[PDB]
RNA sequence: UCAACUUCAUG
């Protein structure tokens, strides 16, 4: 049943109890912005990381 | 590590009911006839009981770091 | 151009559970009267917790996490206790909140298993659902649990600690007339409970000028409010709601005015 | 712009600091760059 | 500040400067031991 | 708040 407005979903959907694993990626870990920041002694350009 | 509060799917509370599990594991009871005792009916809260994994009374085995 | 009239038939009422039927209403209706039921009818529960000492195997914050799944009896002060936002004193105080505490230690060689039970409040009215227990940490020799906790009105929206029911289940049209869902072999699927088929049928005849109506709820409580009560808080909730509406709506009319 | 002479090195160019910077650690030290390392290595020789 | 000691769990005070080792027993693993002031944990 | 190197992962 549609959760939004209640009405039956016309095609009959397929449930059931999968094992689902949590891998070490998540978004917090990789989100980045930059805005001049640090910059490097050599190539006195932007650094890396 | 330890028995959820309420099972996830629907919030039914499945915590009180782990320790009357194993004793009716102990008794006799099957599986499916212990989770029909203890009241769990749909299959969200028997995945609850049935699939849980006691690490808690591993992890006691270590000593406390303070006594 | 008015809203029908709608009755109400109560099939089975037990302390854990609410089996009714709802006809002559429409399906927008009952949908969000069910909605109501799991996310805006207003609960007790622990939302502020400060561990004094905790050198149990869980951290703190798994501990905490715990403690605010636990349900507590809010049948009838929950009406009458503020949001903490409306309350004018500063924090917490006993209006806006319900104070909690725990104080155990494993003395004994035996691991100890800290439940529910040991949770005390200040006011007898709110209490863990305690009258097994729901059991928070077992603690072995040496290791001790303290906590003060604080305990605030809320609703489901919020966080599904102030879910106040466990499974609503809401069903219409149970033999299949208005072709809602189209079976692609109709004989392979089970009849449901409140099918009035014979077994021969496996689907109603498709009915034109049918509209949903006649829905079937059962509503199973959690133990923190009384499964007749959450569903007379909800009707009562989406009345306010739509009263608040109301007033801000007439308000707008009239500045444009 | 080139005259074959030019080609073999009779004066050898030291690049400037900021071409091998000095890479210092908490310091206490101050490692030296490679060319700084083979630029000595060139005056001892050269000396000799 | 106090530290707890890793193996045979008895508080002991160790002065700034001053070998990490727990009197009576020896070991060189301490423990911080937690802090007075206190943490609000949201329970959610 | 350095730099080289390696390895391991992500597309
Ligand atoms: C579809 O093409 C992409 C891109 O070409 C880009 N890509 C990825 N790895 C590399 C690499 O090593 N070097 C370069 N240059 N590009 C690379 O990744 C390719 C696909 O790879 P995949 O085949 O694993 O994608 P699934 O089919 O596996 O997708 P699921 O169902 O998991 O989401
Ligand atoms: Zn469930
Ligand atoms: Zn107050
Ligand atoms: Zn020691």
């Amino acid at each position: 049943y549609n959760g939004f407005t209640g009405r039956k979903i016309t095609s009959q959907i397929f449930i059931g109890p999968t094992y689902y694993q949590r891998l070490k990626h998540m978004v917090d870990d990789k989100i980045h912005s930059r805005a001049r920041g640090p910059i490097q002694i050599l190539n006195r350009q932007p650094m890396e990381g | 590590m330890i028995i959820p509060v309420r099972c996830f799917t629907c919030g039914k509370i499945v915590g009180n009911k782990w320790e009357a599990y194993l004793g009716l594991l102990q008794a006799e009871y099957t599986e499916g006839d212990a989770l029909d005792a203890l009241g769990l009916k749909r299959y969200c809260c028997r995945r609850m009981l049935l699939a849980h994994v006691d690490l808690i009374e591993k992890l006691l085995n270590y000593a406390p770091l303070e006594k | 151009p008015y809203a029908n009239q709608p009755t109400v038939r109560i099939t089975e009422l037990t302390d854990e559970n609410v089996k009714f039927i709802i006809e002559n209403t429409d399906l927008a209706v009952a949908n969000s009267i069910r909605r109501v039921f799991i996310a805006e009818v207003p609960i007790i529960a622990i939302d502020w917790v400060q561990i004094d000492a905790n050198s149990s195997v869980l951290h703190d914050e798994f501990i905490a996490h715990r403690l605010g799944l636990i349900p507590l009896t809010s049948d009838d002060i929950v009406d009458k206790l503020q949001y903490s936002r409306d309350c004018t004193c500063e924090e917490f105080c006993p209006e806006c909140s319900v104070e909690f505490t725990l104080d155990v230690r494993c003395n004994e060689d035996q691991t100890r298993h800290v439940t529910s039970r040991d949770l005390i409040s200040n006011s007898p009215r709110v209490i863990p659902v305690t009258s097994d227990d729901i059991l928070i940490v077992k603690l072995r020799k040496g290791q001790e649990l303290r906590l003060r906790a604080y305990a605030k009105k809320g609703f489901g929206k919020e966080h599904a600690k102030w879910n106040p029911t466990a499974g609503v289940a809401f069903e219409y049209d149970p033999d299949n007339a208005l072709r809602h869902t189209v079976y692609p072999k109709p004989e392979e699927w089970p009849k449901s409970e409140y099918s009035e088929l014979d077994e021969d049928e496996s689907q109603a005849p498709y009915d034109p000028n049918g509209k949903p109506e006649r829905f079937y709820y059962n509503v199973e409580s959690c133990g923190s409010l009384r499964p007749e009560t959450i569903v007379l808080s909800a009707l009562s909730g989406l009345k306010k709601k739509l009263s608040d509406l109301q007033t801000q709506l007439s308000h707008e009319i009239q500045s444009d005015v | 712009y080139a005259r074959p002479e030019w080609m073999i090195v009779t004066v050898l160019p030291v690049p400037p600091l900021s071409v091998r910077p000095a890479v210092v650690m908490q310091g206490s030290a101050r490692n030296q760059d490679d060319l700084t390392h083979k630029l000595a290595d060139i005056v001892k020789i050269n000396n000799q | 500040m106090i530290y707890i000691c890793g193996e045979c769990h008895t508080e002991n005070e160790i002065k700034s400067r001053d070998p990490i080792r727990c009197r009576e027993c020896g070991y060189r693993i301490m423990y911080k031991k937690r802090t007075k002031r206190l943490v609000v944990f949201d329970a959610r």
